[PDB]
């Protein structure tokens, strides 16, 4: 802004593994409540009558929230997986107040 | 998805489910209490939709009981049920006797 500037992050922390598009989820490839890794295929989904696994990001104890044969949407919400939460904890304390409303260019 | 929506799967559930018929037959008693029959209604929604994927299944292993060919055998739409590990032999003298018959009916 002008000569100052400020910086956003954008949220990516609570470890929640999401869907990356619509489809079918068929099975899960771990048990509920196994220790995965990242890099590990931890599920299998459809989309397109062509099947895509999918990686866990992060390491720690994954629990699956849908059941195996659901439906999916982007950035839905799959499987929370427990981290030792290293930081980022609670980054939310959501805003609840007004913007600044001073002029209105209504002539 | 034509014959067996979740209206039909709920009333199935409304005689299986252990928690889902206690919760129901308590909500039955009259005057309870207001507070009470709130949160029974909560508690019976939450089973009800927790159960969906699971009677889901249940629904299309039933419809697959109607797909058998026991019932075809049964309505006369093939001539018979036959195990592979031994199809070889049975189609080797099924189509010999076949074309035997076709050069005498030819006759």
């Amino acid at each position: 802004i002008g000569n100052k500037t400020c910086v956003f992050e954008k949220e990516n922390d609570p470890s929640v593994m999401r869907s990356p598009s619509a489809g079918k989820l068929i099975q899960y490839i771990v048990e509920d409540g196994g220790h995965v890794f990242a890099g590990q295929c931890y599920a299998e989904i459809e989309v397109m009558k062509m099947v895509m696994t999918l990686t866990a990001v992060e390491s720690g104890c994954i629990h699956y929230v849908k059941r195996p044969g659901a439906a999916l949407d982007p950035g839905c919400v799959l499987a929370k997986m427990q981290l030792d939460n290293p930081s980022k904890v609670q980054q939310a304390e959501l805003h609840t107040g007004s913007l600044p409303r001073i002029q209105s260019t209504a002539l | 998805e034509i014959k067996f929506r979740r209206k039909d799967l709920v009333k199935t559930m409304r005689r299986v489910d252990p928690v889902y018929i206690h919760l129901a037959e308590r909500l039955g008693t009259p005057e309870l209490s207001t507070a009470e029959r709130k949160e029974l209604e909560n508690k019976l929604k939450e089973r009800e939709e927790f159960l969906i994927p699971i009677y889901h299944q249940v629904a299309v292993q039933f419809a697959d009981l109607h797909d058998t060919p026991g019932r075809m055998q049964e309505k006369g739409v093939i001539s018979d049920i036959l195990d592979w590990k031994t199809s070889r032999t049975f189609f080797y003298w099924r189509l010999r006797r076949l074309l035997l018959e076709d050069l005498v009916k030819k006759k």
